[PDB]
Order: C-alpha cells, then structure tokens, then sequence
C-alpha cells in the first residue's frame, strides 16, 4: 500500500533575472497567500505583478 | 554583449570626426571648436548598457 508522498524541501539555486516585483526565500519560510474565496495558502514560487 | 562594444566604438568614431573637423576648419574666419560630451546608459537594473 502506498503510505503517501514525501517532498523533499532542500533549497534550489538562485537565477539571477534581473526583473523588478521578484523576491525569493534562501532559508526556510514560505509566502503567505489569500484567494477570493478567503482560504489561505503558502508558497514559494516570487513572481509577482500588479 | 555587443551593445558594451558598438556603441563605444559609435561613440569614439564622432569623437574623432570632430578632432578632425576642427584640424581642417583650423582656417577660416568665425569658426567656433567643437567637442562630444557623452553620458553613460543604465537599464532597471546594475550592469552598463553602454554611451
């Protein structure tokens, strides 16, 4: 029986792409996020817009 | 990785013309010498794009 999926959650490198509204995590944390329904949700991929 | 390069070299091509158009006007009556002023060019971001 297959118990459940593990994540490994080692860090991975750090592209450099030189945009302005980009952040990214080097140690452990995770953005916090609100959708329209109210439910929160955590992150880790730093591309954000307007 | 060219834009470093042709540019310098567009700048320094009229910095010349115009040593050698004072080196020929050097003769004449009301003429008045001439000489390029330059500025850098910046991106958002850190690294040179040039003159």
């Amino acid at each position: 029986k297959v118990a459940g999926i593990t994540q490994d959650f080692t860090d991975g490198t750090t592209t450099n792409t030189g945009r302005g509204l980009d952040v990214a995590i080097s140690q452990n944390g995770f953005f916090r996020l609100v959708d329209s329904n109210g439910s929160v949700f955590y992150s880790r991929n730093g591309q954000f817009k307007l | 990785s060219f834009s470093q390069a042709v540019s310098g070299l567009n700048a320094a091509a009229t910095n010349l013309d115009v040593i050698g158009n004072n080196i020929a006007n050097s003769a004449t009556y009301g003429f008045k010498s001439g000489t390029a002023s330059f500025a850098d060019m910046f991106a958002g971001s850190k690294v040179g794009l040039g003159v």
